[PDB]
């Protein structure tokens, strides 16, 4: 050929740089942060340290976490929810002071076609004020068919079971945790869930499933 | 003040209604005449020789 | 009152429907029955471009019919050399959530956009030797879903907040904004004369728009679900649509009504792309069932397939001289057919 | 004519050749496209190519069995061919062990793997396995000679460890250890620990890991026992003894039985290889 | 403000050694090649060496192989050239040029300033130009032509011949690349055309600031022309 | 008295 060997060399350099970037950009863990409005996503991302999508990242025990909050922009969810597939897990969070809309959102997210085999971590926020409120007023107002005691533990277990009952696929698992006032102990839950998920994925990749 | 949008919708509907129309057979004839007139410059409707092919 | 205006609107809609019904005399199917079919098309792959690695989302041809563009979820924008399969540039993006691409008609600029509600423009002819951002066009509310150049100075954009705007790149301000849709715009096509354009939204409707004066002149409401693809006929007197209803329709501007429908009972998946050929006789569509389809624009019958992709076919395009067709997929592969 | 013990070895060789013509060819074809893009294919590519070259030498064994151990080639081939065959066999075994070691590393340490994985270590481990196989091969490449009879010339390739020396027990012990006792222990320990850890928490139980572990370990131990026991029995026996004749008669059947493991190994990668039904069409 | 600055000249006795450095600034030095062009005090241009981008390819002239080497230092943005065993025929001015190669590029666009090196006394394509002196008056039209030996038109359809302009006491400049393309900055009055092995350059509406010496150079395989001068 | 026949496979 002619002096187009220089163009071929340029193409080879481009390909090498792209391969290096690709192999260097696959060591991170991506997470999705969905939930109802004014639920505590901002608080949980601020404690753990614009118009469109907002992303925050942090490192914990030699692991890089990428966290995406795409709930700040209002539009049809079905038109862009397919961009967030191939993600490790959902970090759905629930407030305990409102509520049916949040449960409907949970039902919509869990039974999606794209998220069939995606694990879910569930956070139940504001336990102390919930206990104070249930001490002040009965919980039967929100749930007409509730006929159990008014104790805090029974109500919390009942509402957790109500949230978990919307799951239908038996292969996936839901990790539920009570995130009452703690010294940033909620990072360990996500760490353990991610470790279990990556172990399962590695075991499946080798062909043992 | 929800009547302004209704008035705007009514005005827009009237403006769209005021447009003109023609027959359908004329449009079909024009389309097929264009397709027949430009037929010798379509390299996908017919196979191309291996010499003039740019992608070999 | 409200009742009077509602009655007036209903009466006007009934009147325009009656006028449209009266203006129709015959169907194109019984006028086209006297022409011979085209036969069978056996196009085959010639090139495979393997540089991307995550779910290519868009592409656009160059006017010289040799250079391409592609965008991926990985966060890269690389322009290819079609003939010899070489990379000539690799622009790194700021956000990896991109959905659109566009090539300037003069070959000097490239645009992109996505979930950041911002359209950015890149300069390919710098004196330093590298590509750089030129402008940051911001001011929309929802995500950007299409971008198209008019010249080296102005560009029209569609967003997910039921609005479209005409920009001025030299100053970055919206000269004219277009309103009237009730859903969110998902497509946009420009006429050859660059004096009018049409858009498709998720309210199952489309409408023609004038760039000089921001007014809507026609509306078409034939579909039954969200519109997903738009393109003009080569002469600029007709356009075709694609929707999630697993069907395509051919419309007209002078008569202002639907002409043909392209459907079969053995396909139930939605449409992701649509494009014509050089002469307008052949219409190409890209489905979600890992393959494409080719049909006669004048007879509504299949004439071949373009199987060979392993995931959703998301983008499609035909060169200006009508010599090749390119396709992309979520499998991160680009194929050139002929 | 040919005695009964031998006869079965002939059809065993024929069946193994027929199965090995297919199989490993498909495996190498489907794993060639998965290079520089998937770390979990280099091990299988190396194992498949080693098994393919191992199985491609069967017709020489068939002809040697048929023609009453007649060796017309000469001195060069008699000191080349068995070395290559043994090298291929040992490379296959060592790769089988290192795959299990890698699986244990993935299971018991995922965070380190996610940060320090990629091509650059698999290619080193495979090279180490091949080097150890060649080092094990070396003595066969060294101490092989030829002999023939004066009037009824029965030229044949055979071993003669010097004029008179007992420097054979060390070689036999080293071969036996490094070829049977280390890979067996590695497989057993690694798979036992993997099974113990996997079945502790939920979302990890599959009832398939037990199946594949059994199908690997039991087949290995069953198929490579008679070869080693007969070899070590013959290494310590004088050329003139009653048991020596019986062992020499059963040696060919033992080898034919041994090759069944290499015949079977590609089958598991297809049967339990996740979803593998249309990758041939995709390729 | 693209800048190419060279330094390191002086007087060297025969048999000695000397090094020349070409620092660069204002552009992306890591993506461009770099040649070295020299001219005698009363002669035309001559090629010396070539260092690629991300150096993996090197080239040398026939009369400079074995005594000179070319090196680059990307982090420091400077280029080097080590010359050993200088003879009496190496007295010249050494230039420092620029080139980027891809589909649609324009190499040899920017030249340096140059340094003077003096020494005390003690199968190639040939391109020839027609004349060496042509007078012309402002407002008229002129024509410059040079011819080659073998055809410069490749199978892909590209012909490789460049035109350069050097003014009085100044560095040369690029005018035409690949026989038909105007450089970014040259006025529209300059146009070139040709076919096969015959090429011409035509300048219309001649101005008072377009007088100098014109050289034609080939780039088909790894030479310059004799050059012609204009007088007012 | 030191020669031991051995099949090729071994």
């Amino acid at each position: 050929s002619a002096e187009e060997r220089a163009a071929l060399e340029r193409s080879k350099a481009i390909e090498k740089n792209l391969k290096e970037d690709g192999i260097s950009a696959a060591k991170d863990v991506k997470l999705l942060l969905l939930g109802a409005d004014n639920s505590g996503k901002s608080t949980i991302v601020k404690q753990m340290k614009t118009t469109g999508i907002v992303e925050t990242h942090f490192t914990f025990k030699n692991l890089h976490f990428r966290l995406f909050d795409v709930g700040g922009q209002r539009s049809e969810r079905k038109k862009w929810i397919h961009c967030f597939e191939d993600v490790t897990a959902i970090i759905f969070c629930v407030d305990l002071s409102d509520m049916h809309e949040s449960l409907m959102l949970f039902d919509s997210i869990c039974n999606n076609k794209f998220f069939i085999d995606t694990s879910i971590i569930l956070f139940l926020n504001k336990k102390d004020l919930f206990g104070e409120k249930i001490k002040k007023s009965p919980l039967t107002i929100c749930f007409p068919e509730y006929t159990g005691p008014n104790t805090y533990e029974d109500a919390a277990a009942y509402i957790q079971a109500q949230f978990e009952s919307k799951n239908r696929s038996p292969n996936k698992e839901i990790y539920c945790h009570m995130t009452c006032a703690t010294d940033t102990n909620n990072a360990q839950v996500i760490f353990d869930a991610v470790t279990d998920i990556i172990i399962a994925n590695n075991l499946r990749g080798c062909g043992l499933y | 003040a929800s009547i302004a949008q209704a008035r705007k919708l009514v005005e827009q509907l009237k403006m769209e209604a005021n447009i003109d129309r023609i027959k359908v057979s004329k449009a079909a004839a024009d389309l097929m005449a264009y397709c027949e007139a430009h037929a010798k410059e379509d390299p996908l409707l017919t196979p191309v020789p291996a010499s003039e092919n740019p992608f070999r | 009152e409200l009742d009077q205006l509602r009655q007036e609107a209903e009466q006007l809609k009934n009147q325009i429907r009656d006028a449209r019904k009266a203006c129709a005399d015959a169907t194109l199917s019984q006028i086209t029955n006297n022409i011979d079919p085209v036969g069978r098309i056996q196009m085959r792959t010639r090139r495979t471009l393997r540089g991307h690695l995550a779910k290519i989302y868009a592409m656009h041809w160059g006017t010289d019919s040799r250079l391409l563009v592609s965008a991926s979820q990985d966060g890269k924008l690389i322009i290819w050399d079609s003939y010899t399969t070489n990379k000539v540039h690799a622009i790194p993006l700021r956000s990896s959530w991109v959905m659109t691409c566009a090539y300037a008609p003069s070959g000097n600029y490239v645009a992109c956009g996505g979930l950041d509600n911002i359209c950015s423009i890149y300069n390919l002819k710098t004196r330093e030797g590298n590509v750089r951002v030129s402008r940051e066009l911001a001011g929309h509310t929802g995500y950007l879903s299409c971008c198209r150049f008019l010249d080296d100075n102005q560009i029209v954009t569609s967003s997910g907040d039921t609005t479209c705007a005409l920009w001025d790149i030299e100053t970055g301000q919206q000269t004219t904004t277009f309103t009237g849709h009730t859903g969110d715009v998902m497509s946009l096509s420009l006429a050859p004369d660059t004096r009018l354009f049409v858009s498709g939204a998720c309210d199952a409707s489309a409408k023609l728009w004038d760039v000089r004066e921001g007014m809507c002149r026609q509306t078409f409401t034939g579909h039954e679900s969200d519109i997903n693809a738009i393109c003009f006929f080569p002469n600029g007197n007709a356009f075709a649509t694609g929707s999630d209803d697993a069907t395509c329709r051919l419309f007209d501007l002078r008569a202002d009504q639907e002409l043909m429908t392209y459907s079969h009972d053995n396909i139930i998946c939605g449409i992701t792309s649509v494009s014509f050929s050089k002469s307008g006789r052949l219409l190409l569509a890209g489905y979600d069932d890992f393959n494409c389809n080719v049909w006669d624009a004048l007879k509504a019958d299949r004439a071949g397939v373009l199987a060979g992709h392993d995931n959703r076919v998301s983008c499609l395009g035909v060169t200006d001289d009508g010599m090749a067709v390119a396709t992309g997929s979520w499998d991160s592969f680009l194929k050139i057919w002929n | 004519t040919l005695r009964v013990p031998d006869i079965l070895a002939l059809v065993i060789f024929a069946v193994v050749f027929l199965v090995g013509v297919l199989g490993n060819a498909l495996v190498v074809w489907v794993t060639a496209f998965e290079a520089k893009r998937t770390i979990n294919a280099i091990w299988f590519l190396n194992l498949a190519v080693a098994d393919f070259l191992s199985c491609l030498a069967l017709p020489i064994l068939f002809t040697s069995i048929v023609q009453h151990h007649h060796w017309p080639f000469g001195g060069a081939a008699c000191s080349i061919l068995p070395s290559l065959i043994l090298l291929n066999m040992y490379a296959s075994i060592l790769l089988l062990a290192t795959i299990s070691a890698d699986r244990f590393l993935l299971v018991f340490k995922p965070i380190w793997c996610q940060n320090f994985r990629g091509a650059g270590l698999a290619w080193i481990a495979c090279a180490v396995a091949w080097g150890l196989a060649l080092l094990l091969t070396i003595p066969s490449f060294l101490y092989r000679v030829v002999r023939e009879e004066y009037f009824p010339p029965k030229v044949l390739c055979g071993v003669d460890y010097s004029h008179d020396k007992r420097r054979e027990r060390a070689v036999a012990i080293v071969r036996l250890v490094l070829g049977f006792l280390w890979p067996l222990l590695t497989l057993t320990i690694c798979y036992t620990f993997i099974l113990l850890r996997t079945w502790s928490r939920r979302a990890t139980r599959s009832t398939k890991t037990l199946k594949v572990v059994v199908a690997v370990v039991a087949s290995f131990f069953i198929f490579w026992l008679p070869y080693q026991v007969t070899g070590i029995m013959m290494s310590f026996l004088e050329p003139s003894s009653p048991t020596f004749l019986l062992l020499k008669k059963l040696d060919s059947l033992c080898v034919s039985f041994a090759y069944i493991n290499c015949c079977i190994n590609p089958i598991i990668y297809v049967v339990a290889g996740q979803g593998f039904q249309g990758r041939l069409r995709k390729s | 403000d693209v800048q190419l600055v060279e330094s390191g000249g002086g007087l060297v006795q025969p048999g000695g050694s000397r090094k020349l450095s070409c620092s660069a600034s204002g552009f992306a030095f890591s993506s461009f090649g770099m040649h070295w062009v020299r001219q005698a005090p009363e002669k035309g241009l001559e090629w010396v060496a070539y260092i690629s981008s991300g150096s993996g390819t090197i080239y040398y002239a026939d009369t400079v192989k074995g005594r000179f080497t070319i090196s680059r230092d990307d982090p420091k943005n400077t280029l080097f050239l080590q010359m050993t065993s200088l003879r009496s025929e190496d007295t010249a001015m050494y230039y420092c040029v620029r080139s980027i190669y891809y589909y649609g590029s324009s190499p040899f666009d920017f030249w340096g300033q140059g340094t003077t090196l003096t020494v005390s006394s003690g199968s190639d394509i040939v391109m020839t130009q027609a004349t060496s002196s042509v007078p012309v008056t402002p407002g008229e039209s002129v024509s410059i032509s040079c011819r080659s030996s073998k055809s410069l038109l490749h199978s892909n359809g590209n012909t490789y011949l460049y035109w350069f302009l050097q003014r009085p006491g100044q560095s040369p400049q690029l005018l035409i690349y690949r026989m038909s393309n105007l450089a970014s900055g040259v006025p529209d009055r300059f146009s070139g055309s040709g076919s096969g092995t015959a090429f011409t350059l035509t300048i219309s509406r001649l101005e008072a600031e377009d007088v100098g010496v014109y050289y034609c150079m080939q780039h088909l395989e790894y030479t310059f022309g004799a050059g012609t001068k204009l007088e007012l | 008295y030191s020669f031991k026949p051995m099949p090729l496979x071994r």
